[PDB]
């Protein structure tokens, strides 16, 4: 299910591991990377054993190398049920929502709890239900029939039972099942399904409902309706106080649990100062997501400040995280991350075509080079072969111009082009 | 009888089924290897398989940017939905730039379902409450070929009495949605008052009951602003409950993943069919840095539909950025997931095309020799001015009563109108700043 | 068949003067979309208050 | 879900009573004299 | 068709203006009154028929236009129908319109019938 095309990230899946540790070669859509991957993989364990909280690790590396790739294939090898979150710098940023709010409300999203219920189902296909108006011997007399394979009995209802059977429409011969506790009818198809057998059974409803998700509901009448809305409009502390402490008495109960998520921010280095500041507060506390930051720039300005620090981050922040370092890629895992990607799009490469395609992805990126993959294969297509061809790919390299080709094209065409002062020639002659 | 403003003389590419770009077609003359290049994009949206991608075309001004970015859209058909944006409108008071940015992706892909509606129709004969709580109500109404009876939910109640309607008065009932509608009294009681101020229309024909099933197509993002937030409906507590939060809110990651995911459970019945779209924005020079960051990362997305931007520039300060220069004023690390399709000025030739390509569609007649001139002139001063000296030529004829444009006229039309390198002469010479 | 084409003709003839076709135009009514995404996260709201 | 319109006839709908109902299979008959007598003499 | 009758009348009926229907769901005795009440000075200014029923046999002098929305058959069926204006009673000039859409079957046929000097039409392709 869940409807997609193509992403960038859509071939690797779940990182890669062994039992070691040790990184394969190519191991699940990820090729390259050693040391990188046997570190992300740490982390994902240190997640997974959840003895630890609070604890922020940095991503570094070059442009295109390495580095969200990381955090993807951390996300889907740690699988569902466990939350993960994914935030820009830019996107904490807000005109209704404060800086310092909206960032505590992923720290707030990324932890999970799982509320467990038990409750007594009666399900079947109804064959009969006759149902009385008022008499003066009894308020409401009725009679339902349930039939199941196993066991079919009959059931005489409670009164309001009779208003919910006569609220909703039922027709006989649909398969439904009725709550008793909860009080209301579920219809699950028509007899579509088959009875499976005795009409009682004793069932636990699991519910994994994260701390934001707790959050909102208190602090509104309907805050469930201010989760999808993203009206919540900053929730006060004193409520999240009271949920931190109802959530210890649960746990302490033993009727729910926590579930320590990873909370991942791309492009950390836009992040504003303020943010840095309340980043070292948020990581002490008792409730905080394992917190991983990838910043690609290095030895910048800090926005809000004059100065620049290194690594483009503030260094009390930098004292809270762990530092991972990315390498580029060789010319050899090039061609086979190109390989992938080529399984990946349904297309097909030959060795020499796959040569010139690695040769141009070390001169330049290979960015660029897995977008061309993709525009050859239409070129290709007109010429009705099914395999691509080395004339294809040059075809390719000449209509779609490179950056630094258009940049030594600007130099010299930079008489034409608009200029930081405004100066532009639109006449060809004089 | 036709307005032109700047355009509409573009019908397309013009490409032939090889790929090859002929030097003449739909009103665009040279440009070949641009508009190779357009049509290689245009398969790949119909191919479906790319998303996220990014391509960019840079080029002096007048050089065709735009005007070929609407071929391209006209290429794709009025089926594929298509975006035109402009760089300065991502920055709202009201919401934040980001959410403004992440939702033209949504708008930019659209999605057909086909549903069927049922439809209710005739003279209404009793109405009867059946009266805490508002009460069911029992309504009579009347075709033409047959008579039935349907009870009533207490809200389209609430708007049948709000509708000020009455026994012998057609009326309209839709059943999804629950609107009503009245037509008017029934015909037969049109001699019960001599004058009168309600109209009378005839007895709907037909059954009373009535099917159809529409093809009818929605936006995605039109689709997530449903779920959203309410809309207009006849009850009033609908009224309260849209007045109650007028102004737009951002849209969280969760309630789009559920809305993607009944898509997706819609897509599995065969209902629908989810198509991409294109992006357009123009004067990409204008964005803030902290919108390019946000597209690194949006376009990275699966969902993302392909994306086509537009800027003219040398090598610039990006906006919001204090020492970072990059070419085209886009920051060079969204610069490599961009590809680029690069353009060229016109030739003497090409402008004298284009003058008359630009004169035949605006339906005017000019002579060889004010042609010429209108060539020297788009030489000398700039492509734009000769199309745009071209109406008031005209005019001047109108005035002189003669069907096509003389020299003279044009000659006119260069003392009436003048471009920026005069008026930057006059500028620099001058007693008070003119 | 010589009566085919009468017959398909006659729609035609029933089209260009007046769109005599069945002449049905959509009321244009919204969308009948029934999910209410919220909904399914009103029982966690019941469990949770 | 729930249906705003419900089509219903005059005489055969009531809003008191709601009734829903759906080798070779016979009803079973008492074939006792007294049950029958006892039946019809209460 | 009678279909397009109705419509007509709604349309003649959205404008105000004052005329007459005559076609074959008409009895006997509303058919020669509506005849002399046309042909009589009047401020009826449409009067409306169809081709079978009253577009064969009658005398009306009154109008001076005749408006044909659709023509099937006009070798001759088609003719006697301008004809039932043009009479010897009618002094004034007879100004005869048609309706032909384009590029449609009416429009294809009127093409075809004028290169082959209009006899007889048997197939309309294009
Ligand atoms: N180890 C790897 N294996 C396979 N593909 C990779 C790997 N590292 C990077 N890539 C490729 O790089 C592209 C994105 O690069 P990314 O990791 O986002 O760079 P950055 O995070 O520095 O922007 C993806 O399309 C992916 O295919
Ligand atoms: N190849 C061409 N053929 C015909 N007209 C063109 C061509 N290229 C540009 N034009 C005309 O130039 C005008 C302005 O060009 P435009 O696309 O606005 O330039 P820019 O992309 O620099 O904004 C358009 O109205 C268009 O009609
Ligand atoms: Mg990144
Ligand atoms: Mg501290
Ligand atoms: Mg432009
Ligand atoms: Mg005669």
């Amino acid at each position: 299910k869940s409807l997609s095309l193509i992403a960038a990230h859509s071939h690797i899946t779940g990182l890669g591991l062994d039992e070691n540790l040790q990184p394969r070669p190519t191991s699940e859509g990820m090729v390259g990377q050693l040391q990188a991957r046997r570190a992300a993989g740490v982390i994902l364990k240190m997640v997974q054993n959840g003895t630890i909280a609070g604890r922020a690790v940095l991503v570094a590396g070059p442009p295109s190398t390495g580095k969200t790739a990381l955090a993807m294939g951390v996300s889907q090898s740690l699988g569902k049920d466990v939350p993960f979150t994914a935030i820009a710098g830019s996107e904490i940023f807000s005109l209704e929502l404060s800086k310092t709010e909206a960032l505590t409300q992923a720290f707030r999203k990324s932890i999970g709890i799982k509320i467990k219920e038990e409750t007594e189902l009666i399900e079947g296909e109804v064959v009969e239900i006759q149902i009385d108006r008022s008499i003066t011997g009894g308020h409401k007399q009725g009679k339902l029939t349930i039939k199941t394979t196993d066991m079919e009995t009959i059931y005489e209802l409670g009164n309001k039972m009779i208003d919910g059977l006569t609220k909703e429409k039922v027709l006989a011969g649909d398969v439904i099942s009725i709550d008793k506790a909860s009080g209301k009818i579920t219809k699950l198809g028509r007899s579509v399904q088959c009875p499976e057998g005795e009409l009682q059974k004793r069932k636990t409803v699991v519910h994994t409902v994260s701390l934001h998700e707790i959050d909102v509901i208190n602090s509104r009448t309907q805050g469930f309706l201010a989760l999808f809305t993203g009206d919540t409009g900053e929730i006060r502390s004193e409520v999240r106080d009271q949920i931190n402490t109802k959530v210890a008495e649960w746990k302490e109960e033993g009727k729910a649990e926590i579930v320590p998520g990873v909370l991942f921010i791309d492009e950390v280095h836009m992040l504003d100062i303020e943010c840095f500041s309340f980043i070292n507060r948020a990581l002490e506390d008792e409730f905080a997501p394992i917190v991983m930051m990838a910043t690609n720039r290095g030895v910048s300005k800090t926005r809000g400040t004059n100065y620049k620090s290194p690594h483009g981050l503030p260094l009390d922040l930098l004292d809270r995280s762990i530092i991972i370092t990315t390498k580029s890629y060789n010319e050899q895992e090039i061609k086979t991350i190109l390989s992938i990607r080529a399984q990946e799009e349904e297309v097909e490469l030959s060795s020499d075509a796959l040569d010139l395609l690695t040769k141009t992805g070390v001169e330049t990126s290979l960015r660029y080079s897995s977008n061309l993959i993709s525009v050859a294969q239409q070129i290709a297509m007109k010429r009705k072969n099914n395999t691509v061809e080395v004339e294809d790919v040059k075809r390719a390299y000449l209509l779609f111009l490179d950056s630094a080709r258009s940049v030594k094209y600007v130099q010299e065409n930079e008489s034409q082009y608009i200029d930081d002062q405004g100066n532009v020639q639109i006449s060809i002659a004089k | 009888v036709t307005r032109t403003a700047a355009h509409t003389h573009i019908k397309g590419l013009g490409l032939d089924e090889s790929g090859v770009a002929k030097r003449v077609e739909g009103g665009f003359v040279g440009q070949i290897e641009a508009r190779e290049a357009c049509g290689v994009i245009v398969d790949l949206i119909k191919a479906k398989k790319m998303s996220g991608r990014a391509i960019l075309l840079a080029g002096g001004p007048s050089t065709g940017k735009t005007a070929l970015a609407l071929a391209i859209s006209q290429e794709l058909g009025p089926k594929v939905p298509f975006c035109p944006l402009v760089g300065s409108e991502l920055y709202s008071v009201e919401v934040k730039k980001t959410e403004t940015l992440m939702e033209n992706f949504r708008r930019a892909i659209g999605l057909r379902i086909k549903e069927t509606k049922e439809v209710y129709e005739g003279e209404v004969t009793e109405l009867t409450p059946e009266d805490k709580t508002i009460s069911h109500v029992i309504v009579g109404l009347k075709s033409a070929k047959g008579t039935k009876t349907l009870r009533l939910d207490p809200t389209i109640y609430e708007s049948i009495q709000r509708e000020k309607v009455s026994i012998g008065d057609v009326i309209y009932i839709e059943a999804n949605t629950g609107a009503v509608k009245r037509v008017g009294r029934s015909d037969a009681y049109a001699t019960e008052f001599d004058l009168e101020t309600e109209e009378y229309v005839p007895l709907p024909k037909g059954e009373v009951h009535k099917k159809k099933e529409i093809v009818q197509d929605v936006t995605l993002h039109d689709l997530d602003v449903a779920n959203a937030r309410p809309q207009g409906g006849q009850d009033v507590i609908s009224m309260m409950g849209q007045l109650l939060k007028p102004k737009k809110t951002e849209i969280t990651e969760k309630l789009r993943q559920e809305v993607n995911k009944v898509v997706a459970k819609y897509i599995d019945q065969g209902v629908a069919e989810l198509i991409p779209g294109v992006l357009f924005i123009d004067e990409v020079n204008m964005l803030d840095i902290e919108i390019f960051t946000y597209l690194n990362k949006a376009l990275e997305s699966n969902i993302a539909p392909v994306v086509v931007l537009a800027s003219n520039r040398g090598m610039t300060t990006v906006r919001g950025t204090e020492d970072v220069i990059s070419p085209h004023g886009v920051p060079p690390d969204l610069i490599d997931r961009l590809l680029i399709v690069r353009t060229l000025p016109y030739d003497k030739d090409e402008i004298r095309t284009i003058i008359e390509r630009r004169a035949t569609v605006e339906r005017l007649q000019v002579e060889s020799s004010a042609l010429d001139l209108l060539a020297t002139m788009g030489t000398e001063t700039s492509l734009r001015y000769a199309l745009q000296l071209l109406a008031p030529c005209g005019i001047l004829a109108q005035t002189s009563n003669r069907k096509e444009i003389v020299v003279n006229d044009v000659n006119e039309a260069k003392l009436l109108f003048l471009d920026a390198k005069r008026s930057t002469k006059i500028l620099e010479t001058s007693a008070n700043y003119l | 068949n010589f009566m085919s084409i009468v017959n398909c003709l006659m729609q035609l003839r029933k089209v260009c003067n007046h769109p005599n076709l069945f002449e049905v135009r959509p009321i244009l009514t919204s969308f009948v979309l029934e999910h209410c995404v919220a909904s399914d996260y009103k029982d966690v709201e019941r469990t949770l208050l | 879900m729930k249906a705003l319109v419900e089509e219903i006839d005059k005489k055969t709908y009531n809003p008191d009573i709601y009734f829903t109902s759906l080798s070779r299979p016979v009803k079973r008959i008492n074939y006792s004299l007294a049950d029958l007598e006892a039946r019809l003499y209460t | 068709m009678t279909k397009v009758l109705d419509v007509l009348e709604q349309f003649l009926n959205y404008h105000g203006y004052l005329y007459m229907r005559l076609d074959g769901a008409t009895k006997i005795e509303d058919r020669q009154i509506l005849t002399e009440r046309f042909n009589t000075d009047s401020r009826i200014t449409v009067f409306i028929l169809s081709s079978r029923s009253g577009g064969l046999g009658i005398n009306l002098t009154g109008a001076d236009t005749v408006i044909f929305y659709d023509s099937d058959w006009n070798p001759a069926m088609d003719k006697q129908c301008q004809d039932r204006c043009h009479r010897i009673g009618q002094t004034r000039d007879v100004h005869i319109y048609r309706f032909v859409s384009e590029h449609t079957i009416e429009s294809n046929i009127l093409k075809k019938a004028n290169q082959k000097r209009q006899l007889d039409n048997v197939v309309i392709q294009e």
